[PDB]
């Protein structure tokens, strides 16, 4: 009953922070945005980082990575942007990782929880994302004290 | 002398004392009134609840 | 290390690309991505021997484990080094930390595991049923390092707690009450497996009635 | 039977807005 095609366990989906998504023939894995928080937003102005993984489902050819866009700032891209061909390509040094980077200029204020819409282009599709902020292996910030009441 | 109204107006709300089943602790007492979404830390006392 | 990476996508190139991927981007309704996860979640899926898994169903059971401390350790760190994540807890050898996680505070740890853990895993941590086919596990064989990495990194149906939702001391505190509520001995005697009166009434029906019984007919007459 | 003032709805909904808080408690 439970063993049939429709499956719990084979549906399932990472228990981590990111967003997979496919971007025709590349698959875009634990997409999420690092950003330090203070108060209720990141004013616009501060710099942030977009973390991800592509990997390349085919493995005959190769592809590179142009123009990533939003409507939160510009997206700047440094570093050689080309996947292998049956390789991954590591867009940003998560938390644990004892070089591809991309620096997004704050336009409009973010705050985690929502989702910002991000597009990514290769050469052979455009798709969007809505990437999340992801707050990764900091310490839970302290919380002022409250008096008696 | 057990009989009670289940309906008396007892709970003090932003518009008026109200019934205890219409109301919880999420009822604003006043209008305008902020309640933090608190986390029981599992200590008794010395802040059970934080932001 | 370039021994412990290449060692560990070594073990996972024949054990790991049929459900999850040569590159652990996940292969569709088969299973998913892999990236991110980090080194606690491989430690305690393999540890506990979940993985790898065998076939689709409710929920993938536990099993002994297929791979031994260093290979675990060479499997973690090559998913580590593929989106990063949460690590496992080690100790001053570098080795996994077992006893260093028991925390001090029992009462506390108590407390929290009845906020968050008893609505899946009881009382003290005997297991429950879930929805369709899938359950909460008893908790009696986990080590505390395994605790902290279930806590860490959600598995299946559990949900994943933070270090900031739930603080390392907390979780040192909750591992304190679930190792000790596990290897504390019954009081009033045989402990009836935990579950409350279920066993209660199955063990007084079989016992106690077929013996009041037994005697009735002992003293009493047929016919 | 099913509950009147249950029922499904297919508008998207906005982000709610910043709470401020008003004072006199
Ligand atoms: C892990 C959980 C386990 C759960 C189970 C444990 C529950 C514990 C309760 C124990 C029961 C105590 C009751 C025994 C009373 C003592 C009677 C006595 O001294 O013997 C005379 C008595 C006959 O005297 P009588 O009434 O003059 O005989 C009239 C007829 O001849 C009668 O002849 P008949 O033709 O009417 O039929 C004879 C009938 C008589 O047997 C019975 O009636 C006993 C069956 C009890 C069931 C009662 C409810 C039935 C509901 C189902 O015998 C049988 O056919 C089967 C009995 C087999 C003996 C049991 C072996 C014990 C091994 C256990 C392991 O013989 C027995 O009944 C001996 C039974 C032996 C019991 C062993 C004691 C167990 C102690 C362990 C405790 C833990
Ligand atoms: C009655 C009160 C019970 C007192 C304690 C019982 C302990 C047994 C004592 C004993 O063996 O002493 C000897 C005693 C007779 O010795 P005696 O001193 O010569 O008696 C003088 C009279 O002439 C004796 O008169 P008799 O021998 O002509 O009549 C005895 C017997 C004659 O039986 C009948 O009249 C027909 C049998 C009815 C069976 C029902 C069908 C079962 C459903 C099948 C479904 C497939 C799955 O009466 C009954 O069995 C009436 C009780 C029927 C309850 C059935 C409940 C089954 C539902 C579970 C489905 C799930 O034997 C019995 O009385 C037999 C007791 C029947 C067993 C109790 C029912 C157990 C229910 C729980 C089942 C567990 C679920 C799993
Ligand atoms: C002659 C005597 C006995 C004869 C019996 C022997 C032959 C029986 C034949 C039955 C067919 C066998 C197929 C087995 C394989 C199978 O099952 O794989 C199909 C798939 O199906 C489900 O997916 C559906 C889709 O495929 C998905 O695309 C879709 O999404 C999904 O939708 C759900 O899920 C979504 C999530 O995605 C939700 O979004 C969405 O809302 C929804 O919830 C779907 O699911 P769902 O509707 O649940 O249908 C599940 C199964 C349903 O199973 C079953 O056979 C149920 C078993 C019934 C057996 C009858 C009981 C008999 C009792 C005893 C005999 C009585 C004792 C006798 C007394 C003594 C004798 C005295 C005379 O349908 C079927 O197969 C068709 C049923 C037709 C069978 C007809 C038999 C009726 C009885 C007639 C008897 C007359 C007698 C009169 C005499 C005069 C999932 O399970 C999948 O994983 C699974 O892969
Ligand atoms: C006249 C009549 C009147 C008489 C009536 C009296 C009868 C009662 C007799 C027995 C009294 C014993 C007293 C001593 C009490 C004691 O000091 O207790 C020790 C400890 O022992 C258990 O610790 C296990 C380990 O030691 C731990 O290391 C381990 O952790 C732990 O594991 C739990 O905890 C883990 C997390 O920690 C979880 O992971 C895990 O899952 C689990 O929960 C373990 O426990 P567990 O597996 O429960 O069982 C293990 C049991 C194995 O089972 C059992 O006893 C089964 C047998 C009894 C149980 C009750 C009956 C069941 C009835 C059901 C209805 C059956 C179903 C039938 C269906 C039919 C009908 C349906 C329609 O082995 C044993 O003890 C072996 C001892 C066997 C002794 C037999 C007695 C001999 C009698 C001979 C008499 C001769 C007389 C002759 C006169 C002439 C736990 O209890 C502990 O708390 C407890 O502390
Ligand atoms: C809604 C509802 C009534 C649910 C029940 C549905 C259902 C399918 C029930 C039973 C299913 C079972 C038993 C599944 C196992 C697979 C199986 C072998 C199926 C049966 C096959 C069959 C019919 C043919 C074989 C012949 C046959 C009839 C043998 C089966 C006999 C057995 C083993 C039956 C027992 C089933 C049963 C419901 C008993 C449980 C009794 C209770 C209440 C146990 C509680 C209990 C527990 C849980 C403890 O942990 C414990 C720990 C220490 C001491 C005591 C206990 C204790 O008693
Ligand atoms: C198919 C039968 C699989 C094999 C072979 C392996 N894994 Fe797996 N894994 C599979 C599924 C369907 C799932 C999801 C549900 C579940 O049972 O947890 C998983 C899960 C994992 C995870 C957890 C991911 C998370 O979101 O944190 C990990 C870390 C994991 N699998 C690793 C892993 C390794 C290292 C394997 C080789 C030994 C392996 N899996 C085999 C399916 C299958
Ligand atoms: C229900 C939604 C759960 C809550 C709340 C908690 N747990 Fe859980 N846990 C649950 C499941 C379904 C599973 C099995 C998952 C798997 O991938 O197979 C688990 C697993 C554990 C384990 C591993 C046990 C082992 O087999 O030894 C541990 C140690 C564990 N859970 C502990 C634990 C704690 C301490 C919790 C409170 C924070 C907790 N769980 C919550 C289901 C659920
Ligand atoms: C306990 C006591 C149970 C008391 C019932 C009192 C029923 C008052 C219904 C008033 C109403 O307006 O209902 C709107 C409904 C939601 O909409 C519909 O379409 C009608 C569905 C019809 C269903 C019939 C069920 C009959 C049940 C009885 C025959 C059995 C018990 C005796
Ligand atoms: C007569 C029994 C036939 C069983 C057919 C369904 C097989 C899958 C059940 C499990 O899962
Ligand atoms: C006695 C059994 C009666 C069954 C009536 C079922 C009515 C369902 C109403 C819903 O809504």
């Amino acid at each position: 009953c439970s063993a049939g095609q429709i499956s719990q366990t084979t549906t399932q989906e990472p228990a981590v922070n990111g967003v997979n998504a496919q971007a025709g023939q590349v698959s875009l894995r634990n997409v999420h945005l690092r950003a330090p928080q203070q108060t209720d937003y990141v004013e616009p102005g501060t710099t942030v980082e977009l973390l991800f993984v592509a990997a390349n489902d085919s493995t005959e050819g190769s592809n590179k990575l142009k123009s990533i866009t939003s409507d939160v700032g510009e997206v700047t891209l440094t570093g050689d942007s080309t996947v292998p061909a049956d390789g991954v390509l590591i867009v940003g040094e998560p938390d644990g990782q004892i070089a591809v980077t991309a620096e997004v200029e704050l336009t409009k204020p973010i705050t985690n929880g929502l989702l910002y819409d991000f597009t990514f282009t290769f050469e052979d599709g455009e798709t969007t994302v809505a990437v999340p902020i992801s707050a990764g292996e900091q310490p839970r910030r302290p919380v002022p004290p409250a008096g008696p009441g | 002398g057990l009989i009670k109204n289940p309906w008396k107006p007892v709970v003090p709300t932003a518009e008026g004392k109200k019934a205890v089943l219409w109301t919880s602790g999420w009822t604003p007492r006043f209008k305008g009134e902020t309640i933090y979404l608190a986390r029981a830390t599992g200590r008794p006392g010395e802040s059970p609840f934080v932001k | 290390q370039s021994a412990l990476l290449r060692t560990g996508k070594q073990l996972f190139e024949t054990s790991c690309v049929s459900c999850h991927g040569a590159n652990l981007q996940g292969v569709p309704d088969r299973g998913p991505s892999l990236i991110g996860t980090g080194e606690a979640a491989v430690y305690f899926q393999v540890s506990t021997g979940r993985m790898p898994a065998m076939r689709g169903e409710a929920q993938a059971p536990s099993k002994p484990p297929h791979f031994d401390e260093s290979q675990i350790d060479a499997l973690g760190a090559y998913v580590q080094a593929n989106g990063g994540g949460p690590t496992v807890p080690r100790d001053d050898h570098g080795a996994v930390a077992q006893e260093s996680l028991i925390g001090g505070d029992v009462a506390r740890g108590g407390d929290l595991f009845r906020l968050n853990c008893a609505s899946c895993h009881n009382f003290t941590g005997k297991g429950g049923a879930l929805s369709s086919g899938k359950y909460a596990p008893d908790l009696g064989d986990a080590n505390p390092a395994q605790i902290y990495t279930a806590m860490l990194t959600g598995p299946q149906n559990m949900p994943k707690f933070s270090d900031r939702q739930l603080t390392p001391d907390e979780k040192r505190d909750i591992v304190a009450y679930v190792r000790e509520s596990a290897e504390t001995p019954s009081y009033g005697g045989y402990g009836l497996g935990g579950f409350g009166p279920a066993p209660e009434g199955m063990a007084m029906w079989i016992i106690g009635m077929v013996a009041a019984i037994g005697v009735a007919m002992w003293i009493g007459s047929r016919a | 039977c099913s509950p009147p003032g249950e029922t499904a709805s297919s508008e998207p909904g906005t982000t709610p807005a910043i709470w401020t808080g008003s004072p006199s408690p």
